[PDB]
RNA sequence: GUUUAUUAAAAACACAGCACUGUGCAAACACGAAAGUGGACGUAUACGGUGUGACGCCUGCCCGGUGCCGGGAGGUUAAU
């Protein structure tokens, strides 16, 4: 799915109004991204599909930190 | 990002500054490396007062054997003897790869990144003029002869 | 075996490559039992004219008695030969080993 | 050789045929062989994707060398063979080690003729070698577009690439539809054009011709109605509309190639 | 040869042939939220789309309108 690792970010549904005001369902999408993110402390490459958040999100906190979470919840990797 | 450096960045660091610079620069090639790491509060307390000193003299450390130059005149000319044809002009090149497993003594020893080449990678049976760089400060100057075979 | 006589101009850097050139193609010729009769290596003349944003080719001047298949191998090692600028082979029915 | 048939009953009077007397008479090398269903143009899904596909003879595939990485090694081309996959036809080859082969049959490639492969090769049609090796100017065939890839471009018969020129890892090439392409100097190229150069000029003579070599009819889309085509209706032969796909997009003329990804490669395009 | 199974079998559809056009390959194009698949285990003498419809003699003038192609100077022009 488009679901995002991090911040879990799966797809959402609105409305393409237009200027007549016309509703027909559109999605949203995460901004996904499969970025390969360096682990000092395994020493290896990780590979995540992460939104743009989700690597903001991980540049703030580290990336043992979000790979905690992600064990925690029941992710692979 | 505020990033805290632990090597002198050829245009940005100074093995110590905490300067800003692009996230994508410091998340794909600084960090994933050690020549840099986030300055926000613990790595500032862990770098500037645990090992601010330690890490230099291990950069020291680092830096000898590789300011041993010492194979820009090993002995002299590692020559190569490839497969090439009459006119010189040698058909295949002879790579990097096969410059390193070729120079250091006898192929597993180094690595391959510290070749250098002003010329490609070869198209000549002759002499030709290839740099090292075991330390991104090296100066190195090896000659390298082409044989036929 | 006729009588020819092959006048080539060589790129002027390998010149240094002339001689195993000549003594190569010489070689070759004679395997043949084709002779050579003039071998007169004319050194780096200046050309009239600029071939291929370049003066001053070398040029090489030999007279032959080869057949016909090796003269025309040795075209072809000429044209696939990358220093080898123009090549002439032509027929001269003789034995013209005099000067020049 | 092109041969007319004669009129002795319609859809044989307007035929032509390309009677090869050359090719084997007898079945194809065996080890060779793999079978190769037909598709009816319908893709994963069960859906048509590609109209005008279905029917036609059965045919098996011929495993053949695209690639040439052989080097060195030298064979000698042991038959000619036709190939129903290719509109050229194929050559197995034989090799001093005792490995046979199926290549692309050059233009001046006859039974024993002696090739090879390898970086050292000569400059004789069907010898491939990298396209550093070979002169500029010649004319190659099987032209790789990636080293080691596999050779894609010039395998149709009678086609050739031609090299234009040579500017340190890449090579210009004026392929056969006139567009200039930029391809790595290291890709691998067969010397001389593809053999069964008179191949377009069969003329298949009947509909029964096109129908076993697998080609459905092809409705115009003015012999439909509005809902089954952009064109459509009309009481009686009407047009008056722009010409279109039958999925509303122009034809006769609009350019479709959106890749800017390769476009560093195209140096200028087809005529 | 095909067609309105069940009031229309035709001059309609198809056809070989012709032409224009797109497509340089991870091809165009199609099915698919995508992966992927067909095209094609093919490679411009190939493939798709369109019109015409063996063959013979030919296919004349018009680019003003609509379309498509190329240009990009200048006018106007979104988010920001
Ligand atoms: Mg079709
Ligand atoms: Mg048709
Ligand atoms: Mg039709
Ligand atoms: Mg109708
Ligand atoms: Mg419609
Ligand atoms: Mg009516
Ligand atoms: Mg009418
Ligand atoms: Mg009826
Ligand atoms: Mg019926
Ligand atoms: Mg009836
Ligand atoms: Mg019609
Ligand atoms: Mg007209
Ligand atoms: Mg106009
Ligand atoms: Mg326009
Ligand atoms: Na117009």
């Amino acid at each position: 799915s488009r679901v995002c690792q991090v911040t879990g970010k799966r797809p959402v549904t609105g409305n393409n109004r237009s200027h007549a005001l016309n509703a027909t369902k559109r999605r949203f999408l995460p901004n996904l991204h499969s970025h390969r993110f360096w682990v000092e402390s395994e020493k290896r490459f990780v590979t995540l599909r992460v939104s743009a958040k989700g690597m903001r999100v991980i540049d703030k906190k580290g990336i043992d930190t979000v790979l905690a979470e992600l064990r925690a919840r029941g992710e692979k990797y | 990002m505020q990033v805290i450096l632990l090597d002198k960045v050829a245009n940005l660091g100074s093995l110590g500054d905490q300067v800003n610079v692009k996230a994508g620069y410091a998340r794909n090639f600084l960090v994933p490396q050690g020549k840099a790491v986030p300055a926000t509060k613990k790595n500032i307390e862990f770098f500037e007062a645990r090992r601010a000193e330690l890490e230099a003299k291990l950069a020291e450390v680092l830096a000898a054997a590789n300011a041993r130059a010492e194979k820009i005149n090993a002995l002299e000319t590692v020559t190569i003897a490839s497969k090439a044809g009459d006119e010189g002009k040698l058909f295949g090149s002879i790579g990097t790869r096969d410059i390193a497993d070729a120079v250091t003594a006898a192929g597993v020893e180094v690595a391959k990144s510290e070749v250098r080449l002003p010329n490609g990678v070869l198209r000549t049976t002759g002499e030709h003029e290839v740099s090292f760089q075991v330390h991104s400060e090296v100066f190195a100057k090896v000659i390298v002869n082409v044989v036929a075979e | 075996m006729r009588h020819y006589e092959i006048v080539f101009m060589v790129h002027p850097d390998q010149s240094e490559q002339v001689p195993g050139m000549i003594e190569r193609y010489t070689a070759a010729i004679t395997g043949a039992e084709g002779k050579i009769h003039r071998l007169e290596d004319w050194g780096r003349r200046q050309l009239a004219y600029p071939i291929n944003k370049l003066h001053k080719a070398h040029y090489v001047l030999m007279n032959v008695e080869a057949p016909q298949e090796v003269i025309d191998e040795l075209e072809t090692t000429f044209r696939f030969n990358d220093a080898v600028i123009r090549s002439m082979v032509m027929r001269t029915k003789h034995a013209v080993t005099e000067a020049s | 050789a092109v041969v007319k048939c004669k009129p002795t009953s319609p859809g044989r009077r307007h035929v032509v045929k390309v009677v090869n007397p050359e090719l084997h008479k007898g079945k194809p090398f065996a080890p060779l062989l793999e079978k190769n269903s037909k598709s009816g143009g319908r893709n994963n899904n069960g859906r048509i994707t590609t109209r005008h596909i279905g029917g036609g003879h059965k045919q098996a595939y011929r495993i053949v060398d695209f690639k040439r990485n052989k080097d060195g090694i030298p064979a000698v081309v042991e038959r000619l063979e036709y190939d129903p996959n290719r509109s050229a036809n194929i050559a197995l080859v034989l090799y001093k080690d005792g490995e046979r082969r199926y290549i692309l049959a050059p233009k001046g490639l006859k039974a024993g003729d002696q090739i090879q492969s390898g970086v050292d090769a000569a400059i004789k049609p069907g010898n491939t070698l990298p396209m550093r090796n070979i002169p500029v100017g010649s004319t190659v065939h099987n032209v790789e577009m990636k080293p080691g890839k596999g050779g894609q471009l010039a395998r149709s018969a009678g086609t050739y690439v031609q090299i234009v020129a040579r500017d340190g890892a890449y090579v210009t090439l004026r392929l056969r539809s006139g567009e200039m392409r930029k391809v790595e100097a290291d890709c691998r190229a067969t010397l001389g054009e593809v053999g069964n150069a008179e191949h377009m000029l069969r003329v298949l003579g009947k509909a029964g011709a096109a129908r076993w070599r697998g080609v459905r009819p092809t409705v115009r889309g003015t012999a439909m109605n509005p809902v089954d085509h952009p064109h459509g209706g009309g009481e009686g032969r009407n047009f008056g509309k722009h010409p279109v796909t039958p999925w509303g997009v122009q034809t006769k003329g609009k350019k479709t190639r959106s890749n800017k990804r390769t476009d560093k490669f195209i140096v200028r395009r087809r005529s």
